């Protein structure tokens, strides 16, 4: 019975798909806006040195679009572009998973050993800054590649 | 340089201008929905 | 303990929450109309 | 800053209690 | 102080923002309407 | 020849016919929705 | 047939009244707390300075609200309430409009005579950006004022 | 500043072509 009532719950997904795509240009904009990357003396910023957000925001609006399309619009060659396009999401999507997580391993044991006592806006601020940042962005990635997986598993539902 | 944390609020306000947005435009969309008879 | 930034995450989980479930409406009233004018 | 949260938190409250009221007019209709 | 020459894009933008989504629900509200028989 | 808000003073009447514009439009055509579905 | 044609045609009134008094909020919030408006050396600021902008802004509103919820809900009493709010809109942009005149006249006192030659950037921008920023705000308060007299004699229409 | 004004200075003219294509789909309906 899963399979009937992700049939008739698919383009939901690409809402949220969307709204991930549009709202994850937003932090990568103002990063790279604010405050330059390539002189931080705390080396925190890596995942937004190698441009995560500008590789994954593309992949989930193209994802979350065509999927929106396919309930709209019926066309016969933009099922396999919804399959395609949510598998290099789903490929995306894993890559960086592993990136923030690496990001964060090499975040945490700046702030943990003596460079800020306790919280922030003693030496160390724009650090709990960015690990707040980038917890939200991580939080918010699970929570589009939960939809981007199974909007992927939802869709094929038959042989080729 | 230290006002950093402001964005946040910035990007929730409008969050929810868009989200009450929507809210009224369903609102209005169920209005029409319910002339019914 | 530090507060505000604390307190704000859950307001910021909250945000999302609220306007994905709208939207989740939003669609579901769609498909409501458009089954129920149809006939 | 403090008080800046404290503007927006009851408007959550109050479009969840509008939420609510919307939910059960629709489970009424 | 010098940079006050900047609030009238920033109220602008906003302005057609709400435009484009007046537009959109005005649109959505006329193809449900132009389904009739 | 001290342009930029000069000409972008223009804009702002552009903006407020527009946002004037659509509202009439909306107006409008929900009355005319109200008058064509009641029979 | 006007009379008519303006009770038909009455909740865009309304809409254009509200327009009005959002926008004005906008505008007296940011020039009453970008800057102080009492230590100005040519005292160019005659219309924040008297409250105009927090004048008819909840004012503009109220009558507004009372000519859009007319239409939507014909109350016993709310159609009293419209024709006082508007003839009272009606008197306060008739102030509003010589208090703005007056400012246009002070403003242009102040840059006409020595002040600055030719356009501005050399002593004195603040004073061409409040001039535009008051031309604005008189175009539309007089946009706004059109409505709200038409409104109020579209009103009446009979005896009492 | 001047290329900012540009950016939004033919969203006008999308937003005026829209407009008239409601319209007349509108007259059609
Ligand atoms: C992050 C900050 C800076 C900007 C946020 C912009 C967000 C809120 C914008 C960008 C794209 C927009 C979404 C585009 C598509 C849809 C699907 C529609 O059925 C409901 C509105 C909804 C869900 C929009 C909500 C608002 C939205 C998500
Ligand atoms: C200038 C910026 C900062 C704020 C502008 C607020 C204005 C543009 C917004 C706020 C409330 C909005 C109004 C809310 C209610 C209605 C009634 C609806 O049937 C038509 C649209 C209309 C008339 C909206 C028009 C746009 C509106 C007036």
């Amino acid at each position: 019975t899963w399979l009937t009532v992700l049939k008739k719950e698919q383009e939901f997904l690409g809402v949220t798909q969307i709204l991930t795509a549009m709202i994850c240009l937003c932090f990568g904009t103002v990063v790279c806006s604010v405050l330059d990357i390539s002189h931080i003396e705390g080396d925190i910023f890596s995942s937004f040195k190698a441009g995560y957000p500008f590789w994954g925001a593309i992949f989930f609006s193209i994802s979350g679009m065509l999927s929106i399309i396919s309930e709209r619009r019926n066309a016969t060659y933009l099922v396999r572009g919804s399959l395609g396009a949510n598998t290099a999401s789903s490929i995306a999507g894993g890559t960086g998973i592993t990136i923030l997580i690496i990001n964060l391993k090499k975040s945490l044991a700046y702030i943990h050993i003596h460079s800020c006592q306790k919280f922030f806006e003693t030496k160390c601020f724009m650090a709990s800054f960015s690990t707040e940042i980038v917890v939200m962005m991580l939080f918010l990635t699970i929570l589009g590649l939960g939809s981007a997986v199974s909007l992927t598993i939802c869709g094929a539902g038959e042989e080729l | 340089k230290y006002w950093l944390q402001f964005f946040i609020p910035l990007l929730v306000v409008i969050l929810f201008a868009v989200d009450t947005g929507l809210f009224i435009s369903t609102q209005q969309q169920v209005t029409f929905l319910l002339k019914i008879k | 303990p530090q507060l505000c930034y604390i307190l704000d995450a859950i307001l910021f989980l909250y945000g999302i929450v609220l306007t994905l479930l709208y939207c989740r409406l939003k669609i579901q009233v769609r498909k409501a109309a458009i089954t129920s004018y149809e006939k």
